[PDB]
RNA sequence: AGGAGGUAAAAAUGUUCA
RNA sequence: CGCAGAUAUCAGGAGGAACACCGGUGGCGAAGGCGGGUCUCUGGGCAGUAACUGACGCUGAGGAGCGAAAGCGUGGGGAGCGAACAGGAUUAGAUACCCUGGUAGUCCACGCCGUAAACGGUGGGUACUAGGUGUGGGUUUCCUUCCUUGGGAUCCGUGCCGUAGCUAACGCAUUAAGUACCCCGCCUGGGGAGUACGGCCGCAAGGCUAAAACUCAAAGGAAUUGACGGGGGCCCGCACAAGCGGCGGAGC
RNA sequence: UAAUACGUAGGGUCCGAGCGUUGUCCGGAAUUACUGGGCGUAAAGAGCUCGUAGGUGGUUUGUCGCGUUGUUCGUGAAAACUCA
């Protein structure tokens, strides 16, 4: 069955990016939503709404494309999975793309991206890698 | 793929079959 | 209601099929007494199958015969 | 069914015996008890005129009804199912209604409680019985008369049958256990059904003490007689006769039957042999 | 364009490096 | 095999096995597999309703069960077919192909076995990612003939094609071999060898687990160019066929 | 029989009181792949299911703070390694 929401996320918008998409409608959690906030705040992607399903909760990526049709995300990776967590400390802290990326740390400071996080000088869970 | 990776094996397990039936009664009275 | 599309049998003529309204399987037959297919009749797949095993009781209880000629 | 013995002993390694399920009474009714003794297979002479037969365990004989002609229309119901030592079959002890009590050949399919019903006008079912005249073709019969009357002759022992075939005219024709086919007055009567303890030939009897039991003295090869005693007899060493088998009084292998007996035209087919 | 089935029986092998 | 009255034909009977047409890129089943009809008993699935419980789910080491065909046991049965076998033929030889027969077996009952190219050579579950076109089952809805397999929407299936993507390529492509997560099984060069020893299972056959020495510098996969084919198609040539004249036999 | 692959000469080259060989280990070998592989046809999906242990776990509130993470203390002998 489903096994981790966060996957299957970054799963719909790598998939939609690939397809051109403008719009990733998938369900609801607080932590894809933080995670959505991330990727909109590191520039990733234009927006996303929390809207109300027949059952539950929805989240609306409104996803981000140049002017040529330029896909602003490359690319998604899952790294702290179920059956293999792995968490960072913040020395070894993961730098994505030598640096151009951005990769999700999950620490008691909140969601927050391993810049921010060795900035405040702590570590955590490593969600993802989204360059 | 190929059937000569089958027929390699195929005269491999012809022959210890045939082998075993040659030996079937030189086994039973060793074995039992 | 024509040949690819006749299964007057759920359209129109509506008739619940059994093996004793030979009037009615004789069309679903050919002289040669063998049970027409689908393609010349029809019928749905449930239509014909219905037809098929009452043909084939009608046959047992020889209001049709096996091997009309 | 069957009881296959435990290898406790050499004499019961691959020995069985039956698992008298269907047998309901260890004890026989005595009014319908007969005595017997044993014969030892010698005749009014004193003499063995069937050898291998004698020692053997005690017996008595119970009454069966092999002639159901007297209780037409008078029904019963099976009492008991119980052992006889007298023949392959078990046996099914009725109480019919007017108080009669009789054994007859306990046909399988039979229990406690089943009405049995006798006559032309009885239902088609184990145990009845009916004339041929009555009973349709493609029938399995058992207890079967060859004459009007005369009683049961055919199909009486455990697991047998016979098949009717078909009704031409006065004449049923009936394939036999052996295969042969062969006609019978349809006035001639049967029991339905077909006849008990089938399982009865699957018998390991394990040792020759339990054919010493059931009556079976040892029966030695002529080829180890001497030829006064046996024509397969003599020879140094070992011998396969020395000529064509042949009886210890001669008779070469071959139909005994009598010719130009009467039964000839009344049968149809003899029974097949190889095929 | 629309519409049955067929027949060639058997007839092997290939020193050298290549 | 017949001429001892066969084949053929007609009638009747016995018996066995399989079920023409329906019947198919069709349906069901976990797979194996399932096709005459009826009855009985029984399992699973799908759609719809959303009444219920409220993450109870997924996978599953080992284990257990099911598990084509052949085979084995016991007991029946045995028409046809048919290993073996026997003749005949072909052949240099033919323990073969072909023919004539024909035993086990195929069939039934109860049980063993437990393998298969048991293959989609593709483990199960879940989510997502262009469409087109068939077809099977069901729900609804709109033109309305208010005829209606007229169409559309949707769920579950099953096929063909085709994007993106993937792939060594072939090809897969919403029934993924794509994008990803969980779990299991398996691989780690070819042989030796799925063999030996040991052990387990098995009546047996044999199966399951499973090596090493030694040996090779490859074994392999896909595709390309040719060549070849007792593969195909089209076309040619004294190539054959149709004819004429010769050689091979004599002497030189 | 016309050898830059053998042997020798010259000449060149790599090292240099060393040079080569053998043996052993790692590497190269992402060739047991955690980092870092795969299984349609290359070796590789058990014949298929059921299900035990195990692994894994939809949305959400609160709490524990076990994992996790931060900080501090003690220890982590010396030598080693590294920096100066």
């Amino acid at each position: 069955t489903m096994t981790d929401p966060i996957a299957d996320f970054l799963t719909r918008l790598r998939n939609a990016n690939s397809a051109y998409h403008d719009e990733v409608t998938l369900p609801h959690s607080k932590l894809k939503a933080n995670i959505a906030e991330i990727l909109k705040r590191e520039g990733y992607i234009s927006d996303y709404r929390t809207e109300d399903a027949r059952v539950g909760k929805s989240l609306v990526v409104q996803l981000k494309y140049g002017p040529s049709r330029e896909r602003s995300i490359a690319g998604l990776r899952r790294v702290s999975k179920p059956g293999l967590r792995v968490y960072a400390k913040s020395t070894n802290l993961p730098r994505v793309l030598g640096g151009l990326g951005v990769a999700i740390i999950s620490t008691s400071s909140g969601l927050l991206t391993d810049r921010q996080a060795a900035r405040q000088g702590v570590g955590g869970e490593v969600l993802a890698y989204v360059w | 793929g190929s059937v000569i990776k089958k027929r390699r094996k195929r005269m491999s397990k012809k022959k210890h079959r045939k082998l075993l039936r040659r030996t079937r009664v030189q086994r039973r009275k060793l074995g039992k | 209601l024509k040949k690819p599309r006749r299964n007057q049998l759920e359209a129109l003529g509506v008739t619940t099929i059994d093996y004793k309204d030979v009037a009615v399987l004789r069309t679903f037959l050919s002289e040669r007494g063998k049970i027409r297919s689908r393609h010349v009749t029809g019928l749905t797949p449930q239509q014909q199958r219905q037809v098929a095993t009452a043909i084939k009781n009608a046959r047992e209880m020889a209001l049709l015969p096996m091997a009309g000629p | 069914g069957i009881r296959k013995y435990k290898p406790t002993t050499p004499g019961r390694r691959g020995a069985s015996v039956s698992d008298f399920a269907e047998i309901t009474r260890s004890t026989p009714e005595k009014s319908l008890v007969r005595p017997l003794h044993g014969k030892g297979g010698r005749n009014a002479h004193g003499r063995i005129t069937t050898r291998h037969k004698g020692g053997g365990h005690k017996r008595a004989y119970r009454v069966i009804d092999f002639r159901r002609h007297d209780k037409d229309g008078v029904n019963a119901k099976v009492a008991h199912i119980e052992y006889d030592p007298n023949r392959t079959a078990n046996i099914a002890l009725l109480h019919y209604l007017d108080g009669e009590k009789r054994y007859i050949i306990a046909p399988q399919g039979l229990k406690q409680g089943d009405v049995i019903e006798s006559g032309a006008n009885a239902d088609i079912k184990p145990g009845n019985n009916l004339p041929l005249r009555n009973i349709p073709a493609g029938t399995v019969i058992h207890a079967v008369e060859l004459r009007p009357g005369g009683g049961a002759k055919l199909a009486r022992s455990a697991g047998v049958s016979i098949q009717l075939l078909g009704k031409e005219g006065t004449y049923a024709a009936l394939r036999m256990p052996s295969g042969e086919i062969r006609r019978v007055d349809v006035r001639c009567r049967a029991t339905v059904g077909e006849v008990g303890n089938a399982e009865q030939s699957n018998i390991n009897w394990g040792k020759a003490g339990r054919m010493r039991w059931k009556g079976k003295r040892p029966t030695v090869r002529g080829v180890v007689m001497n030829p006064v005693d046996h024509p397969h007899g003599g020879g140094e060493g070992k011998t396969s006769g020395g000529r064509h088998p042949v009886s210890p009084w001669g008779k070469p292998e071959g139909r005994t039957r009598k010719p130009n007996k009467p039964s000839d035209k009344l049968i149809v087919r003899r029974r097949r042999t190889g095929k």
